[PDB]
């Protein structure tokens, strides 16, 4: 089906959701895997193989899948129609064995490293913002407020990057921390990165961030 | 490893009609259970009654101008009026039972609180005139015949005290809220138990004993022991 | 002035009225987003800005008012499912004095939703009606043990529901008051 904003979408026999991005530009058009249902049920079950559960998709509403959760022999629903469910998309980044090791009441959903969570958020924020931006660039707003969602996505993006940056600084990897600092947008975040560098006791990184902030301030003045 | 949750918090951060009804529910529930007559909310009632009048006129104007929004508005106004009706009837019932006590409290020139602080103007009118009606009935019927030593109606000195007053030691159910703003670090009474929630401590003086009132646990407690914390909204009656 | 049966306590009707002010999650079948509701005891924005099949949160009395007609569907609370109720029964059996941590309105809300919203559950309703009963029976055993500690000073209770407290209120308070009178009379 088409998304709630006309993007082409399809659900595979592997039970994965695929979306076509950049279709307006043939040298940039590309297929993106945006959600694996099996990985969600695996986490939801506490890392277990409840193959008795199946997902029946209905439609895509912005970032959320409308679907029926079917149980038993036959992998499709019956009458009278059961009520639908709602589920968010998330990027495929995780590993079962690593998450089991990190994890190690019996069905409790598995706990995840903050690094994976922040990384997945930054990727998801980036993809969502780009798709929304393309929609606005070509077709505009339907309702008059979607720019506010885009602003929220940009805030989430910098926030996720700051956590990853702070991890790199705490590891004293100035090279990786500096490379991450290039990807931050607002000078609020760069100022926070300076404070983070001070807590990490990296005056070299404070210096180089302030060089970047001065360079970007010049670019903002230009 | 380096913490930044506070850096993220400071980076990230850069009266209403809803609230009045919650206060009304609070007042109603506390008034029902407590043994004494609690002080009237003078400001809240003024604002609520004005709002009721305006909403009534709005409903009439829209009616004279889909059905479902009108249904919601009408039944909401019914739900609001019921609470106030119940609350005022309860307060008048308390005034019936403690009339001589309230009059004696007012006559005491050294009293720490005036009767007009405690009661509304309508309640003052009811108390005053009802006392005269009851007084006239017994004065003519019974007391006209008694000798002069026994003609007083509010006698304290007789072999039985003629004035009733609240039972300050009545048992009541309570639920411990803590300070309303979530300012656990600012409340001076709120100490801490070992490896757990904060708590308050109270002394029960007949027994010379102490108890710890943890946040969130329910208790059956004497009224006077918890009166101050109730006045400060640290606890709420169940 | 006030009736005799309302001097010290709340009737079950008032308990239902109190519970009805809580929020609940719904799926609307119509869009209201661009008259307006103009309520005075709640938020007004949520009802004015509904979109069909978009989840939103409203007070329970309006939710039941909508569900009376086709325009709405109610999402069950997450504790009201077979898995969670199984775990709570196991907690009840495991700890023979503590009460399990169910919400303060569990009985009232279950017996409202089973009547007004029997069609919107995912689990089979004839199993939920059994597990609710099992929980109430076990809790009643634990209550009957506790009434041997009525005393002159105080008592502590935890996770006991509002309706369960209100059921017992006139007994506990009366017997406790008389024990207090007997004790203090000997001091004076």
């Amino acid at each position: 089906f088409f998304s709630s904003y006309g993007d082409p979408c399809i659900f595979g026999s592997d039970n994965t959701l695929l979306l076509l991005s950049k279709w307006r530009s043939p040298e940039e058009s590309k297929w993106l895997p945006i959600l694996d249902s099996n990985m969600e049920i695996w986490k939801m079950s506490g890392g277990k193989e409840t193959t008795d559960i199946h997902v029946w998709p209905l439609a895509l509403a912005y970032d959320t899948l409308n679907c029926i959760l079917v149980k038993g022999k036959h992998i499709w629903p019956e009458f009278p129609l059961p009520l639908p469910s709602e589920m968010e998309i998330r990027m495929p980044v995780f590993v079962k064995s690593k998450l089991l090791e990190e994890n190690k009441e019996e069905d409790k959903e598995i706990q995840i490293p903050v690094s994976m969570a922040a990384e997945e958020e930054y990727l998801r924020s980036k993809v969502l913002s780009e798709l929304l931006t393309d929609t606005l660039e070509n077709d505009g707003e339907m309702y008059g407020n979607e720019n506010e969602v885009l602003a929220a996505l940009n805030g989430a993006y910098d926030k996720a990057l700051l956590r990853l940056f702070a991890s790199a600084c705490s590891d004293q990897n100035v090279e990786k921390a500096l490379s991450l600092a290039h990807e931050l947008k607002q000078d609020r975040a760069l100022t926070a990165a300076v404070k983070i560098s001070e807590r990490a006791e990296l005056p070299s990184l404070v210096k180089k961030i302030n060089n970047i902030r001065e360079a970007r301030y010049e670019q903002q003045l230009k | 490893d380096i913490n930044i949750d506070d850096i993220l918090a400071e980076l990230d951060k850069e009266v209403s009609p809803q609230q009045d009804f919650s206060d009304l529910m609070k007042s109603w529930k506390n008034e029902r259970c407590s043994p004494e007559l609690l002080p009237y909310p003078h400001q809240l009632m003024k604002r609520l009654l004005n709002r009721i009048s305006m909403q009534s006129q709005l409903i009439e104007n829209i009616s004279m101008g889909s059905k479902l929004p009108l249904l919601c508005m009408e039944t909401e106004l019914e739900r609001l009026k019921f609470v106030i009706r119940s609350y005022i009837r309860c307060r008048l019932s308390k005034i019936d039972k403690f009339s001589l006590y309230l009059r004696q409290l007012n006559e005491d020139e050294n009293s720490l609180i005036s009767l007009t602080d405690l009661l509304s103007k309508d309640e003052i009118k009811y108390h005053d005139t009802h006392s005269l009606i009851w007084l006239k009935l017994v004065n003519d019927s019974i007391l006209k015949y008694m000798p002069e030593e026994l003609q007083a109606i509010n006698d304290t000195e007789g072999s039985v005290n003629m004035i009733d007053e609240p039972d300050w030691n009545k048992f009541v159910f309570i639920h411990v809220n803590g300070p309303p703003d979530g300012k656990w670090n600012e409340d001076p009474l709120l100490q801490e138990n070992e490896f757990g929630k904060p708590c308050y401590t109270v002394t029960i003086p007949d027994l010379k004993e102490e108890v710890e009132l943890t946040i969130g646990s329910i208790y059956v407690m004497r009224y006077e022991v918890i009166r101050d914390l109730l006045r400060d909204d640290k606890v709420a009656l169940i | 002035s006030l009736p005799a049966h309302l001097q010290q306590t709340f009737s079950p009707e008032e308990i239902q009225f109190i519970v009805e002010n809580e929020p609940i999650k719904i799926f609307p079948r119509i869009t209201t987003r661009q008259t307006r509701w103009q309520l005075i005891t709640t938020d007004d924005k949520a009802l004015n800005n509904m979109v069909a099949m978009r989840s939103t949160e409203v007070v329970l009395w309006i939710a039941l008012l909508l569900k009376q007609q086709s325009k709405c569907s109610i999402v069950a609370p997450q504790w009201l499912t077979t898995k969670e109720l199984d775990r709570k029964i196991q907690y009840e059996k495991t700890h023979p004095d503590r009460f399990s941590e169910l919400p303060w309105n569990w009985l009232v809300l279950a017996r409202i939703l089973f009547n007004k919203a029997k069609d919107d559950f995912h689990d089979p309703i004839h199993e939920l009606r059994g597990k609710i009963q099992d929980l109430r029976e076990i809790r009643q055993i634990k209550v009957l043990k506790g009434l041997k500690y009525l005393n002159e000073s105080h008592l502590q209770l935890d996770n006991l529901s509002l309706l369960e407290i209100n059921e017992l209120r006139p007994f506990i308070t009366e017997i406790m008051d008389k024990l207090r009178e007997i004790h203090t009379a000997s001091l004076t």
